[PDB]
RNA sequence: GCCCGGAUAGCUCAGUCGGUAGAGCAGGGGAUUCAUAAUCCCCGUGUCCUUGGUUCGAUUCCGAGUCCGGGCACCA
RNA sequence: GACGGAGCCAGCGAGUCUAACCUUGGCCGAGAGGUCUUGGUAAUCUUGUGAAACUCCGUCGUGCUGGGGAUAGAGCAUUGUA
């Protein structure tokens, strides 16, 4: 509880301050896929049969 | 009967919706309409608000 | 000796008074935001409660804390009467243990309970 | 549902004496315009009324429009007895 | 069984006049893609081996010892 | 240019029925606000919305200064069951 919370060493800034900055805080976007955008997955595909009977 | 199973609801965005469709959020409150915006798009040709400028 | 050190004062009334002065007059002499919640809502509050509390301080094995009496009420002020009181104040999940000091006298209940951890960045 | 024989009664007659109902979807209403019972068991009633033949359900803005249908009155005029040819929005009032 | 080579972030690898610790790889997360890749960023990270000594200041200048790494199957 | 008197001018809006919305005026209060009344379902009442930059007469005088107002302490009120 709060007695924990104010006893407790390893906490408050001074602590954190004195730390190293992981390099996942600088760093990008990410993307992950984008040129397969265009390139289905489903393995699966039409059909021209089906196609034609539907349009 | 059972004194559990209501909270105020007086205001707030928890006091009201759309009369169209429950949706508490982005609601047109103006002129008392209280239509959410999604559907006073498809409803404003019917109320009568037109598209002018 | 004589002097037994000398009681607190709440602003400028020593404990004797205030523990049997009442919630009314108390917050009287308190500051504005506590006036102004004892102003509105009179109409049933920190109600079994302090029966349970008083039950439990009389229930007290002598010369001891009262057992804990827990609540959620993180916001009840508190006031001369639930002084030397052992609350479990929750903070989400937990009921932090906590006894009521005369110096605590007008501050909520949930500032004696923390509702985070601290926090500790980079660390391993 | 789960709801003591009399308010079902109330329903029921409403139902059979006006042959069309309206309730807001609003559970929790406790009690509804017209029939004197919580509007959860106007809802639930009708909805079960329905689901068995009996009435035609109808929703639109928020709204449920409950329509007595022919099967269903037949069944209705069972539960309340009362002979065949009883009644129904089933006359032209007075010649209005 | 030698001698050889090491030790610091998980790991691989830097370091120090002795002031306060790094880098890669790993990891975790974004950006770029209809979605993944690539790419382009973000982040986090440390029982300075044990073992003592020296020293205004030592991971960091020594020493002792232990895991080990490289090469070779018990002649005073 | 900040401060302080004083001058003092817009346009687009919106507002309460089975309800408590826009609020003038009178008093009380340093202020925030309070209280008694009031007009309006409105080109009618709030409201000429007397808005702010701005104008004028002063104070300050180049100094982190009276530029700046972050952070923080104490007290008072308003919305709200909180
Ligand atoms: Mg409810
Ligand atoms: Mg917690
Ligand atoms: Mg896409
Ligand atoms: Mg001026
Ligand atoms: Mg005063
Ligand atoms: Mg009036
Ligand atoms: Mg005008
Ligand atoms: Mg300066
Ligand atoms: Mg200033
Ligand atoms: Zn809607």
């Amino acid at each position: 509880g709060n007695e924990g919370a104010i006893r407790d060493k390893t906490a408050g800034r001074r602590n954190n301050r004195s730390k190293d900055v992981t390099d996942s805080a600088t760093t990008k976007k990410s993307n992950t896929r984008r040129a397969t955008d265009r390139h289905s997955r489903t393995g699966k595909t039409d059909t021209k049969k089906k196609v034609n009977q539907g349009w | 009967e059972n004194v559990w199973f209501s909270h105020p609801r007086r205001y707030g965005k928890g006091s009201r919706q759309c009369r169209v469709c429950s949706s508490h959020t982005g609601l047109i409150r103006k002129y008392g309409l209280n239509i959410c915006r999604q559907c006073f798009r498809e409803k404003a040709n019917d109320i009568g608000f037109n598209k002018f400028r | 000796k004589k002097r037994v050190f000398k009681t607190h004062s709440y602003r400028g009334v020593d404990l004797e008074k205030l523990l049997e002065m009442s919630t009314e007059d108390f917050v009287k002499l308190a500051p504005a935001r506590v006036r102004r919640r004892f102003a509105r809502g009179m109409t049933s509050k920190p109600a079994g409660f302090m029966k349970k509390l008083r039950a439990a301080k009389l229930a007290a094995p002598e010369n001891e804390k009262p057992a804990p009496v827990r609540t959620h009420m993180r916001n009840m002020i508190i006031v001369p009467e639930m002084i030397g009181s052992v609350v479990g104040i929750y903070n989400g999940k937990a009921f932090n243990q906590v006894e009521i000091r005369p110096e605590m006298l007008g501050h909520y209940l949930g500032e004696f309970s923390i509702t985070y951890t601290p926090v500790r960045h980079g660390r391993a | 549902m789960l709801m003591p024989k009399e308010d079902r009664n109330k329903i029921h007659q409403y139902l059979f004496q006006e042959g069309v109902v309206v309730a807001k979807k609003d559970f929790n209403q406790a009690k509804h315009e017209e029939i004197d019972t919580k509007n959860l068991y106007v809802i639930k009633a009708l909805q079960s009324l329905t689901s068995k033949g009996y009435v035609k359900t109808q929703f639109s803005w928020q709204y449920y429009y409950y329509t007595l249908t022919e099967e269903g009155v037949e069944y209705l005029r069972e539960y309340l007895n009362l002979p065949e040819h009883i009644v129904p929005g089933t006359y032209i009032q007075e010649r209005n």
